[PDB]
DNA sequence: CCAGTCCGTTAAGGATTGCGCCACAT
DNA sequence: GATGTGGCGCAATCCTTAACGGACTG
């Protein structure tokens, strides 16, 4: 019920238009940095493991020497 | 040949060869000069001839190959061809060899079949067919493709 | 070319199911992307946690330790 | 030339992408 | 109201890979 060859569509459609390439761009920007730090993540994980697994060793270690105790 | 083939003369030799036929080749090397009767048939009958297809294989095609191969083996191509009309000798060995050997398998490239591939063409340099000596069920072609696009 | 032409028709069918194709499985990286995020993020708080009580623990028991009479 | 092999290079088509109109969400 | 998002169809472009066209060997 409105016309398309208006003058007010053209801004309206060039206000939209911009607006596209604002969402693409965040968007294609966000999926980047979730890639990114989907790698770094993963690399914390491990590196945590490893700590929880050091600490654990020495955690029983520990544990030990108690029970070891002359009594 | 003589010397490169132009659009005349390919296009001289068609309308030659449709009004005389594919026996006289001594006339229709008559009306072009250069070009002995012998040159004339090669470049019909293994070029401008318009039956000889060069498209897709159907089905049916590759089938008939396997079972031919199957019988008589992977040779005597040209005569294998007689089978497929439309098709050469060629056509024929390279589509087996490449497709429809069964051996060729269809598998996903692999870490391992990549790395003794970028390990050997940095020694071998493009020997494709080598490579391939390495590879349980990949032809030179799989192989050379691959690293074209693949290994930049 | 003239858009009239058969050619034409079943030449952009095709490009458009190719395209709906390309988007259909984009969408499905970048989500399943998104998850091992959320999944990784869990884990390392998972993680951080252990990482925490382990530590205070340890360093608790070396005190009652040091800490023993003799 | 034939009958086999190799190999670089193509090219038909699917796979990507950017663009703009649009309906609908924030 | 205004600006943000997600679909969709084009249409130019890119990439993958069958198999084409030369060059070689015996
Ligand atoms: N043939």
């Amino acid at each position: 019920t409105v016309d398309k060859h208006s003058d007010e569509y053209k801004i309206r459609r060039e206000r939209n238009n911009i607006a596209v390439r604002k969402s693409r761009d965040k968007a294609k920007m966000r999926n980047l940095e979730t890639q990114h730090k989907v790698l770094e993540l993963t690399a914390e994980n491990e590196r945590l493991q490893k700590k929880v697994e050091q600490l654990s060793r020495e955690l029983s270690t520990l544990r030990n020497l108690f029970k070891q105790l002359p009594e | 040949g003589k010397t490169r083939w132009t659009r005349e003369e390919d296009e001289k030799l068609k309308k030659l060869v449709e009004q005389n036929g594919t026996d006289d080749w001594k006339v229709i090397a008559n009306y072009l000069p250069n070009r002995t009767d012998v040159q004339c048939q090669h470049r019909w009958q293994k070029v401008l001839n318009p039956e000889l297809i060069k498209g897709p294989w159907t089905k049916e095609e590759d089938q008939r190959v396997i079972k031919l191969v199957q019988k008589y083996g992977p040779k005597r191509w040209s005569v294998i061809a007689k089978h497929l009309k439309g098709r050469i000798g060629k056509q024929c060995r390279e589509r087996w060899h490449n497709h429809l050997n069964p051996e060729v398998k269809k598998t996903s490239w692999t870490e391992e079949e990549d790395r003794i591939i970028y390990q050997a063409h940095k020694r071998l340099g493009n020997r494709w067919a080598e490579i391939a000596k390495l590879l349980p069920g990949r032809t030179d072609n799989a192989i050379k493709n691959h690293w074209n696009s693949t290994m930049r």
